[PDB]
């Protein structure tokens, strides 16, 4: 008889990384905490949550169970919940999920676990770099480059990490040396991306949070945010646009 | 030229 | 020679919840304060404002006088008016109507008050149910009933007043026992309304402010709200939808 | 080598104010600070801005050269830069600009200076009456007068200075008298024109900063703002309406 | 099934 | 009538 209870700002940040890339996805209810994993319908990005039950204040299951839930409805209706407003979860039955924070009990119904595409294998990549930095820092690299072009270079060496676009009349780079960057182990890597992506998983994330870059060379990259405060962690992988000869 | 590629290559 | 001073949040307040179902309504300058009253063109809704004199910082009369103010130019011009910024209300004459906030002076012109739809004679209601609660609250129980339906349902009786929405997929509801009402008589009452008109009503009334509720079986409701720190009172009365069998 | 550094305000200030009639104005780096005069290509109305040296937090020069600057990728890239976040601008080259903030250095190419429309010889105005007042009780008499018509009537004699608007069934006036103005000189003059422009200028502009108006009679009018606290000087000049007999 | 009434059948 | 003016006249 899943009875959790998380902060407003919680489930809105995992909703809103989730339903960035699919509508519909399997929730996973473990003793470790709450899991789901999903690719959108394109199969160029990937999105990895993780709340272990520490972050919740209760986390109570009766058996790890896996419930297929709309994550569109359950966005749209976080759109009310508050942030301060404690939110508690219930799927004490088969058919439907309870949401309750105020005076409203929202209750939506389920969909078969096993109805929704079944999700991807998380990837045993081994990438070169590892960047470590402020998400704040980030998404304004990210932002900036979306002025100049659709992608952009995620470019690291000893020197430092560095993000660069170029348009036909302007270019601009975002570079920390490992100086400056909370962590850096200095590998060789280089891979390009397409902005739009980048710019659509930095929504879920603002300033003051950290994120951790595994970059490789014409490899995806794994983008692994500590959201709330270090109560949520939601990784996103993109796979490279592949410079053609 | 750039190619956007897909996760599948990698998974 | 009308000459009210007023506050500026309190102008706004009223012009509009009234301009909210008209765009011209005979406003009367009583002896006991401002009244206007006035039914939408589609005469499902009606509103009745009341401001006591007590509410205003001075309200000068030489004789109760109705006049036809356009509620759509009144209403485009309180969007200057600050919120501080008191603003004195003008009528010495019987073609324009003078409006004075900071260095500001516009005289908008009046229309003949027996030239406009005469108003609707205030209903004599007889309802079960009366519920006081926080107009926020309130607010916030119509917000996410919007999401569910177009329409809701009121249902009182003692175990707690309930505002309920159902989708083909999903549903929400709105409780609050007798014990966390400010008031509540218990009688039993429902009815059903448009979402989009309580939609409409809230808008006039923010979080902070008291609402009293009179809900019968098959009747209007009246939503009385103390607005503007209990200076201004503003009434909406909803048909109901009926249930056609 | 050009190698100024001013505050992120400083800059989006002055590129708005520019950009709000050019795309691509010629930027003069002075010995006394930097200057730039455009007019808009409809011929209307004319922009001069001035930012004396000791508004830089360092200005570098090694002669006076003229850049020509694609003022709307400039102006796009300010969105970015923060109004704390202090922005170095160099020219230690002369195909591009680099324009470095934070964690990010822009560079943008630069214009041949005489490849662009060759700026207007700031005129020799002589106009009878010069109020100084409040730019954002200015921005209240323009944003009012624009609900009311296209055009306003600046009205300068000894009881004050005059902002008026018509409408076929409303009017509104901003009257301040020489007691309320900073200064007045109580010069007799009056002008029409457009509130079109005269809103498009108070955007560069908001409340706390302050404003002299040079008026005269079916004569242009001159608006000379000191933005950033008195550290950007921005004067817009703007073409009459002439009453057609 | 629902119908909106109308205020004219109370007043 | 009012006719918008041109900044030419002036200069």
């Amino acid at each position: 008889m899943i009875d959790v209870i998380m902060t407003g700002e919680l489930l809105k940040t995992v909703t809103r990384a989730i339903v960035a890339l699919v509508s519909e996805a399997r929730i996973h209810f473990l003793e470790k905490g709450l899991h789901s994993r999903a690719v959108d319908p394109a199969n160029v990005a990937m999105v990895i949550v993780d709340i272990p039950k520490d972050s919740f204040e209760v986390y109570n299951i009766d058996e790890e169970k896996t419930i297929g839930v709309d994550m569109d409805r359950i966005f749209d209706i976080s759109k009310s919940i508050s942030t301060k407003d404690l939110v508690e979860l219930i799927v004490e039955d088969e058919s439907t999920l309870k949401v309750k924070f105020g005076s409203v009990e929202y209750k939506v119904a389920l969909i078969d676990p096993s109805a929704i595409r079944k999700e991807p294998r998380i990837p045993e990549l081994e990438l070169p770099a590892k960047i470590v930095m402020d998400a704040g820092e980030f998404k304004k690299a990210i932002a900036a480059a979306d002025k100049i072009s659709d992608q952009v270079i995620f470019r690291s060496d000893k020197e430092g990490f560095r993000i660069e676009a170029k348009g036909d009349v302007d270019s601009i780079v975002f570079h920390m040396t490992e100086t400056e960057l909370i962590e850096f182990n200095g590998g060789e890597a280089r891979s390009m991306f397409s902005v739009d992506y980048l710019k659509e998983f930095c929504k879920v994330a603002g300033s003051g949070d950290l994120l951790t870059i595994h970059l490789g060379t014409n490899y995806p990259v794994r983008l692994v945010f500590e959201l709330v405060g270090g109560r949520a962690k939601v990784e996103y992988i993109l796979a490279p646009r592949i410079e053609s000869e | 030229k750039s190619t956007q590629a897909t996760l599948e290559r990698w998974f």
